[PDB]
Parts: structure tokens; C-alpha cells; sequence
């Protein structure tokens, strides 16, 4: 059957006797368990380390992929010689190993990166202290805990014991986890912050609300459990923030699902609570746990502020946008239909909306679409048969590449539809939807201008161009491929155009190039460029544009990648071609060996060598070694480095980690290292 | 949240 409720429980035997075990068989000879300790106070190391001490909840809270101290109790020292047993992890009614609900935790000598494992670091007495570190990519919701002893006649388990009962959550902290975010200001605010404000009002006149979201308190945690529990979602899902997300936006909203909120507004709000009268989350979210029925009533900014508690108190660092003049779209042609008339006219334009983002990593869309995505509890428009909207890439909606997942048209239409005043037309404008969006600063009750995520400036090219290309979600091919890209040195970005019709065109087009994360998440645009191209009839060009080193040295890190857009438009017919890529830097590495003994008092050789990566001629390279304790930063010059040549640097030295850097005239900035001990 | 005039 599906196993879709963290409420539910299976019961696990205490005695799984295997075959036929004769009578008289003495399980004293193997261990048992005592006690377990799970250091579950709010001020020991555990809730501390995985930022959980805030909860008002008296039992163990960890974040996945991260170690947490455990203690085991056994009626005899623990042998590895003679005795086995495991620790296990238990969810739902159902739980199998290869649907990630039973989790064996086996007792290991070292833990090993990404893997469920736990480890001894203590052995006192009649106690074993365990170092257990959770998958980064475990289910999200409260675990059952049981120690199994392992015995020739079966399994001796635990018994049920809800005392040692686990929540296991996101971890925004732990750079494997998908909802990983490398900022801690940036954490503090959109995990661990329980308030906040919200934007409403005109765009010249803007109003202020502040929402008591209240992640930590008491009830919300097992409420956001039962919210999914009502969704009948999946628990193999729960650990994948795009479902969590997801399913999120269509529980929040009562429409379909039975969900937390009722929309209403009739300006009247019969027998139920206005929208205007909440101030907070919890009593919504409390209401719907203690009466198992939607609570009345909702409406744009109360949907955001649940949304927003139900994000962060599971670990989806989440924050609530705000978007002025929000068209909707009801016709799904990405236009607002405007015939007044208000019989034929469907479209209408909201003075504001409320909509949250939630940060994660998107590995089922292309590198570079990761980050914040767009998601919209507030029920407007169906999405694949329910009222939902997202996850959709901020990143996605600003270049018009509304074909990735999820209801990214829709967001795209909120944001930056033109009007169409229409059998006939009329007028057409393009900068009254979506003048301005905010949302609540870091550090303050301030208000962060977040418009340039989701779109170009209107009146620059870009913003055409990359509206066109989201309507588009003559003979003539587009493709760019860039050329041979080092890393610290200039590369050609190498647009081609091949036009097999016997016309003259004429192209305009944008390029974009952006720093993505290894997982694909965006860290900032470093060149954008508009340029005009003629294409001759039967002809091939190739406009190659220059990337200097300068222009992206400035804003790089580890295992980096290169995501370029490219959009052109033909002129003439008013097509758009566009592409999207991603490339990976062909990085040099210094190789830093040391030769002799590596103790104090005595010289030792750093050998420094470098290769020369490109086909061009290196001059007026310089070598610099660094390591505080080893040897004092000194230089080696080098005039001249010929092509594919590699060069050795000797250092001796009396003393820990040493650090290398070439520079040259033509690349400059790349590094090595070598950790040493002493 | 009010609709606005076209
Ligand atoms: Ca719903
Ligand atoms: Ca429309
Ligand atoms: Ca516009």
C-alpha cells in the first residue's frame, strides 16, 4: 500500500525469531539495552549544532546531512568481537529500505561522506557514545529511533519507546544538502528569523505588515507534518524540496485538497475571521491541526505568511515577495486581454500579490536555474488539475525560458505581460504590469528592491527580448560555443548565425553571461551585452564576443561553472532564437610537493611546479609561496614560459598549510596547495 | 487586494 502518513506507524517485533528456534535458547548471551541517551536539550551540543534549540519542542531535532552525539546503554560492555547491532531510523506504516523509510544505520569505523554510518567515539564503562551522521538527502519528518542486536536466532530490538523519537529537517547549512545556502545572514533571516514583515498598498503609496510566522512554537512542527500527512503525499518525497514545495503551495489553500486556508474577497467573511485580522501564523496553522477542517478566512498576504511558516519551520530557507500592479492571466497567452467591455474581458490586474520563494538547488532543470523559485499558494489559476503554482526559477522567468517546470508562463505573465488593448487592436502597453517587487531586507525592517531578479529593465532591450521569448514557449540557425575558456586568462564567446534563405536579415540580440554554482545555482551576471548583426542571404557570421579575465576573476569559487544566455531576435519576421549553455573552466593547478624531513629546526625543499596550460607565450611570470610557520612568503620571477613548457621552483626552509599563486601577463590568479604537517 | 481598472 502507498506509505504517505508520518502519523502512521508499523510495529516493529522486539523478538524477530527466524526459523525454528528450539525451546530453552538463552538470549542473555547477547546484548540489550538499557538506556539511550539522545542529548536532546536545547542547550547541549546537538540542538545548538543543527540550529534547532529554538524549537519549542522537548524532543531530539537534528538537520540532515551532519553528525549528531548519541548514547547507548548495554547490559554487558559492548565486544566487537562477539556483539552486532545497528541503530534504525522508522517512518510511516510501511517503511522499506529501498523506499528510504527504513533506514539501517550500521556501526562503522569511519564515517563516510554522504552515507548514513555511525561511529564510536566513547566507550566507558557499560556505554558506547556514537557520532551519527544522517544522508543528506534523507525524508524529512519525525523518525522512530530502535537499537537492533543482531544474534543467531534473530534480531533483538527495542522496544517502541516515543521518548527517542527524531525529527530529522532540512539543513541549509550543509553544503550537500539541496536547499544548501553558503550565508549565514542570509540563514538567519530565512530559516531561523519567526518574523517578519510584508509589503502591501499602492506602488507610490506602500503599506506595512508584519507577520508573526512562529516556526519554533509549540505545535507548528508536527502541524507542517500533518499538513503534508493531509496531502497524502508520498513520504519517499519528502525529501526533495521541489515536491515539499509543491506540495505545500496546493496544501496552504483550501480549494481541492482540503487545505489550510479558505480564500474569500466578498468584503463580508461570514461566520469565520476577516483576512485583515490575522497577524501571525500559528493560530491558522493550530486551528487547522486541532480542527482537521480549512480555516476561514485568506487572502493574498495570509497565504504567503502560512506558506512562509510551513517553508522555514521544515528547513526550506523561504522569504515573501511582493509584486505591484500583478496582472492575471486567464487565458494562458501570457497577454492581458483587454476589450470598457467587461463581458469579453476576462484578465484582470491585481494593485499588489503576495507570492513566497523558497531557495533550492533545481537538478531537474539545466545548471543555472537553481537558487529562488517563484511559489504561489493563493489559488488563481489550476495547475496540472489542482490550485498550485511553482516551483518556478526566478532565474528562468527573467530570460523567458518559462519552459521548465513549474508554472513558470503563469509567474512570468504576473510579472511582465503587456497590455493588449483588442478581431482588432488598438493600443499596446508595456510598462504597467509589475512596476516594483519587494520583500522584507537583511537586518532590519527595510525594503530590498528584488525587481532586477525576475526582469530586465523596462525600455532596455533585454526586457523585449526576453518577453518574446517567453510568447515563444525563418530559416535561420543560431548556435555560440565558446573558445577554449582558462580560467584567469580572456576567452572568445563565439556567436554564429547560419542563414540558408535567399533574404536579407537583420538580427538583435542580448548576451548574458552569469557564475553558477557546481550544484547550478546563480551567484551574479558579470556581462550583458545588446549588439545588431546583418545576416547576408546564403551566409554564415560569426560575431565573437570577448570576455576579459578582469570581468569574471572578481566573482568566482570552488568548481565554478559559466551560464550564457543568448537571445536574437530576426528582425524581419519578428522570430526569436534563443539558446542557453553552460560551460565549466578549464582550470590550471599548482603541483606542490615537499621533499626531506617536515619537522621543526630544520631545512626541508617546497617544490613548486607549474605547467603552462595555454598554446600562447607566457612572460613575466611570477611564483609566490605562502605558508605562515613553514617559510616566510617569498617570490621566483620567471621572464619567459614557453607554450606546453613546464617550470620547477626550489625553495629550502626551516619551519601548516602552503599556498602557491602564478601570474602572469596573459594569466594571472592560479593557485595551488598543499597541507603539511609538522 | 483589490482589482484595479484596466
Ligand atoms: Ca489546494
Ligand atoms: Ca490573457
Ligand atoms: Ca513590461
Amino acid at each position: 500500500p502507498p506509505n504517505n502518513s508520518n502519523a502512521a506507524e508499523d510495529d516493529l517485533p522486539t523478538v524477530e525469531l527466524q526459523g525454528v528456534v528450539p525451546r530453552g535458547v538463552n538470549l542473555q548471551e547477547f546484548l540489550n539495552v538499557t538506556s539511550v541517551h539522545l542529548f536532546k536539550e536545547r542547550w547541549d551540543t546537538n540542538k545548538v549544532d543543527h540550529h534547532t534549540d529554538k524549537y519549542e519542542n522537548n524532543k531530539l531535532i537534528v538537520r540532515r546531512g551532519q553528525s549528531f552525539y548519541v548514547q547507548i546503554d548495554f547490559s554487558r560492555p559492548y565486544d566487537p568481537r562477539r556483539d552486532l547491532f545497528r541503530v534504525e531510523y522508522v517512518i510511516g506504516r510501511y517503511p522499506q529500505e529501498n523506499k528510504g523509510t527504513y533506514i539501517p544505520v550500521p556501526i562503522v569505523s569511519e564515517l563516510q561522506s554522504g552515507k548514513w554510518g555511525a561511529k564510536i567515539v566513547m566507550r566507558e564503562d557499560r556505554s558506547v557514545r556514537l557520532s551519527i551522521q544522517s544522508s543528506p538527502k534523507c525524508i524529512v519528518g519525525k523518525f522512530r529511533m530502535y537499537v537492533a542486536v543482531w544474534t543467531p536466532y534473530g534480531v533483538l530490538r527495542t522496544s517502541r519507546n516515543p521518548e527517542t523519537d527524531t525529527y530529522i529537517l532540512f539543513n541549509p547549512w550543509c553544503e550537500d544538502d539541496a536547499v544548501y545556502l553558503d550565508n549565514e545572514k542570509e540563514r538567519e533571516e530565512y530559516v531561523l528569523n519567526d518574523i517578519g514583515v510584508i509589503f502591501y498598498g499602492e506602488v507610490n503609496d506602500i503599506k506595512t505588515r508584519s507577520w508573526s510566522y512562529g516556526q519554533f512554537e509549540d505545535g507548528i512542527l508536527d502541524t507542517c507534518l500533518y499538513v503534508m500527512d493531509r496531502a497524502q503525499m508520498d513520504l519517499s518525497g519528502r525529501g526533495n524540496p521541489i515536491k515539499v514545495s509543491r506540495v505545500g503551495s496546493a496544501m496552504v489553500n483550501a480549494k481541492d485538497d482540503e487545505g489550510v486556508l479558505v480564500g474569500s474577497w466578498d468584503n463580508i467573511y461570514a461566520y469565520g475571521v476577516p483576512p485583515s485580522a490575522w497577524t501571525g501564523s500559528v493560530d491558522i496553522l493550530l486551528e487547522y491541526r486541532s480542527s482537521e477542517n480549512p480555516v476561514r478566512y485568506g487572502q493574498c498576504w495570509v497565504f504567503a505568511g502560512v506558506f512562509n511558516t510551513f517553508l522555514r519551520c521544515l528547513g526550506i530557507p523561504a522569504r515573501i515577495v511582493t509584486n505591484y500592479f500583478s496582472a492575471h492571466d486567464n487565458d494562458a497567452n501570457l497577454q492581458m486581454d483587454i476589450f470598457v467591455n467587461s463581458k469579453l474581458t476576462k484578465d484582470s490586474v491585481w494593485n499588489y500579490h503576495c507570492w513566497n520563494e523558497a531557495w533550492m538547488t533545481r537538478p531537474d532543470l539545466p545548471v543555472g536555474f537553481g537558487g529562488w523559485q517563484a511559489v504561489d499558494s493563493t489559488p488563481q489559476e489550476n495547475s496540472d488539475g489542482m490550485y498550485r503554482c511553482g516551483p518556478a526559477s526566478v532565474q528562468a522567468i527573467k530570460h523567458g525560458h518559462v519552459c521548465f517546470q513549474f508554472d513558470a508562463p503563469f509567474v512570468f505573465a504576473e510579472v511582465n505581460s503587456d497590455l493588449i488593448y483588442i478581431h482588432v487592436v488598438e493600443n499596446v502597453d508595456a510598462t504597467h504590469i509589475g512596476k516594483l517587487i519587494v520583500t522584507k531586507q537583511i537586518g532590519g525592517d527595510g525594503m530590498m528592491d528584488i525587481t532586477d531578479t525576475y526582469k530586465f529593465q523596462e525600455g532596455q532591450e533585454e526586457e523585449r527580448l526576453a518577453l518574446e521569448t517567453a510568447l515563444m514557449y525563418s530559416n535561420v540557425d543560431m548556435d555560440f560555443e565558446v573558445e577554449n575558456a582558462v580560467l584567469g586568462k580572456d576567452f572568445k564567446l563565439s556567436i554564429t548565425f547560419r542563414n540558408n534563405s535567399h533574404n536579407r536579415y537583420t538580427i538583435t540580440a542580448y548576451l548574458s553571461a552569469n557564475i553558477t554554482f557546481y550544484t547550478g545555482v546563480p551567484k551574479a551576471e558579470f556581462k550583458k551585452e545588446t549588439f545588431d548583426v546583418t545576416l547576408e542571404p546564403l551566409s554564415f557570421k560569426k560575431e565573437a564576443v570577448l570576455i576579459q579575465a578582469g570581468e569574471y576573476m572578481g566573482q568566482l569559487l570552488e568548481q565554478a561553472s559559466l551560464h550564457f544566455f543568448v537571445t536574437a531576435r530576426i528582425n524581419e519576421t519578428r522570430d526569436v532564437l534563443a539558446k542557453q549553455k553552460s560551460t565549466v573552466l578549464t582550470i590550471p593547478e599548482i603541483i606542490i610537493k615537499v621533499r626531506g624531513t617536515q619537522v621543526v629546526g630544520s631545512d626541508m625543499t617546497v617544490i613548486v611546479e607549474f605547467t603552462n596550460p595555454l598554446k600562447e607565450t607566457l612572460r613575466n611570470v611570477w611564483v609566490h609561496l605562502d605558508g605562515p610557520g613553514v617559510t616566510r612568503p617569498m617570490k621566483k620571477m620567471f621572464r619567459e614560459i614557453r607554450p606546453n613548457s613546464t617550470v620547477q621552483w626550489e625553495e629550502v626552509c626551516r619551519p601548516r598549510k602552503l599556498i602557491a599563486s602564478m601570474s602572469s601577463d596573459s594569466l594571472r590568479h592560479v593557485y595551488g596547495e598543499l597541507d603539511v604537517q609538522i | 487586494x483589490l482589482i484595479l481598472p484596466w
